[PDB]
């Protein structure tokens, strides 16, 4: 179990850690989060009480270093930092725990939700999507645009998701225009899986990361990416059986976790109706279809 | 975006553009089988690709052999249309390629966009104009070349005959739309109007009769009457 200490909490803020969240008052004696499960990536996120504009946060893996949060009164935000003095860090953490100034990561033992949402998400792949190689953790916020959005503005502050575009020369072989547009198996299996992602785990990891950025930061370009990666699979007549079964599980847990009140803005009616009811895979996503029809029958 | 009543002089500016109509590509007769079921028999069709400024018509004849052993023919027909338009564009010298292609039916947008991905600078646009180009097969010489075809074939026509010697393209295209709309609304009446006077003939190299300017004014009035007439007989007015 690892710890992310906080130097202090000078401004009132709602703090998220993965799917959990809690409020900290201005100058409340709060010194961080303990008992963080080792073995998963995690996200710590922030919404200031005085400006619920700009949610922002940091993806990190406690196995890659000792990380802490410190408010910066010049830049006006809670910053993640790495402490290289491991003795200093262990000392600080021990003092804050003995004083009980930390919230405990509140995982129930029956609960695999976070694993199920991050199963294929790797810190190394996050750092390729979010380029800032001087840090081992990755900053994301609500406003960051994707490389595809920048094509359709600061490159250093962008989400470098894999560009998926169904009406593109990459997606469509000459002489197979109708075939490849109506059945995207070529684009999924040869271009994307074999060529770019190399395996389905990396594809699923990007899909999972895009969903989590959409949900935690309301990041629009991430939502676009998540839906495009679902639609590419659902619009392909030839998909490995194990990928379809895994996708059904991935989407089930995403739909299960989604705040009921955000479904109207985080779920694309067209993509989901197409995927569940018209596409090649309309009968292959049994768990996802059942939770969607029972939780969000309006959308359908 | 879409072409409508606001931007119609755009059709007659000096940016090369083509209309594409696919309504006569896939044509069938429906009949009863010996067992009393129903079946279709395809007949030859055509893509109607028209430059509205010059009158040049690229009539790609679609021979029924292209459907042999294919499924979902109404869907295939849109993609075959887009394939042939793409081939036509590729066949033209760069300075003759269109800057825009306007499809008469929105279902042609994705097929054509996908076939034209190599030409990112050619705009593919719909129109809110309900253009009567389906009636092109009511022009006798076009119907004849389509039905006589025994293989795929492209035939070039000027659908304005020599009218541009005397009138603008805007006026020629308005006249063509009036004629085709009439032929679509009441083909028999329209053809009697066009052909009732035996002293006015169709030249061998033309599609329509050799009306004088004053005769065109008369013909055009008779076509408006017809479209109004049938509109009464239809809506009881
Ligand atoms: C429909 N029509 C006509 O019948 C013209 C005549 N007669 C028209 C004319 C200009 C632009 C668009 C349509």
């Amino acid at each position: 179990m690892n710890t992310v200490p906080f130097t202090s909490a000078p401004i009132e803020v709602t703090i998220g850690i993965d799917q959990y969240s809690f409020n900290v008052k201005e100058n409340q004696p709060f010194h961080g989060i303990k008992d963080i499960p080792i073995g998963h990536v995690h996200v710590i996120h922030f919404q200031h009480a005085d400006n619920s504009s700009m949610r922002y946060g940091y993806w990190f893996d406690c196995r890659m270093g000792n990380f802490y949060i410190q408010y910066d009164p010049k830049d006006g935000l809670y910053k993640m930092m790495e402490e290289r003095d491991g003795a200093k860090f262990e000392n600080i953490v021990h003092n804050f725990k003995e004083r009980q100034m930390m919230v405990s990561y509140p995982k129930i033992d029956e609960d695999d939700t976070w694993y199920n949402l991050t199963e294929f998400v790797q810190m190394d792949k996050i750092r390729k999507i979010v380029r800032k190689d001087e840090n081992q953790f990755s900053y994301v916020d609500s406003s960051m645009t994707t490389v595809q959005e920048n094509e359709l503005s600061d490159p250093a502050h962008s989400l470098n998701y894999t560009v998926i575009n169904f009406k593109s020369r990459e997606a469509i072989r000459p002489g197979h225009e109708m075939e490849d547009f109506l059945d995207k198996s070529y684009y999924l299996n040869t271009v994307m899986l074999q060529g770019i992602f190399k395996n389905s785990s990396n594809y699923f990891g990007e899909l999972q990361f895009a969903f989590l950025n959409a949900m935690f930061f309301g990041n629009y370009g991430s939502s676009l990416q998540w839906h495009a990666m679902i639609e590419l699979i659902c619009s392909s007549a030839t998909v490995p059986k194990h990928m379809l079964d895994k996708l059904d599980e991935i989407l089930y847990y995403q739909i299960k976790t989604l705040p009921e009140q955000y479904s109207d803005i985080l779920l694309n009616e067209r993509v989901w109706n197409i995927c569940l009811y018209s596409s090649f895979q309309k009968n292959s996503l049994h768990n996802t279809e059942k939770i969607m029809e029972n939780k969000y029958p309006e959308l359908l | 975006g879409a072409m409508n009543s606001s931007n119609y002089a755009e059709l007659f500016n000096n940016d090369i553009k083509l209309f594409v109509d696919d309504t006569n590509v896939y044509r069938v007769t429906v009949h009863k089988t010996f067992e009393g079921n129903v079946a279709t028999k395809a007949i030859n069709g055509c893509i109607f690709t028209l430059n509205p400024k010059t009158g040049h018509l690229f009539l790609k004849i679609i021979h029924t052999s292209v459907w042999a052993g294919q499924k979902r023919l109404s869907q295939l027909a849109k993609w075959k249309t887009a394939e042939e338009v793409s081939a036509l564009v590729r066949s033209l010298p760069k300075e003759e390629q269109p800057k825009q292609i306007i499809v008469t039916r929105k279902a042609m947008l994705d097929p054509l966009e996908v076939h034209m991905l190599d030409f990112p600078n050619i705009a593919i646009r719909p129109t809110e104009l309900r253009l009567p180009f389906s009636a092109a097969m009511s022009i006798d010489k076009l119907s004849d070349v389509v039905m006589k075809a025994t293989e795929p074939q492209m035939v070039l026509f000027n659908i304005y005959d020599d009218w541009l010697d005397r009138i603008s393209s805007y006026t020629a295209f308005s006249r063509l739309t009036l004629l085709l709309r009439a032929l679509k609304t009441n083909e028999e009446s329209a053809k009697m109007i066009l052909l009732s006077d035996p002293t006015i003939t169709i030249k061998s190299y033309h599609l329509w009769p050799s009306f004088t300017d004053e005769q065109w004014i008369t013909i055009e009035s008779q076509m408006r009457d017809l479209i109004l007439t049938e509109y009464g007989r239809k809506y009881n007015v």
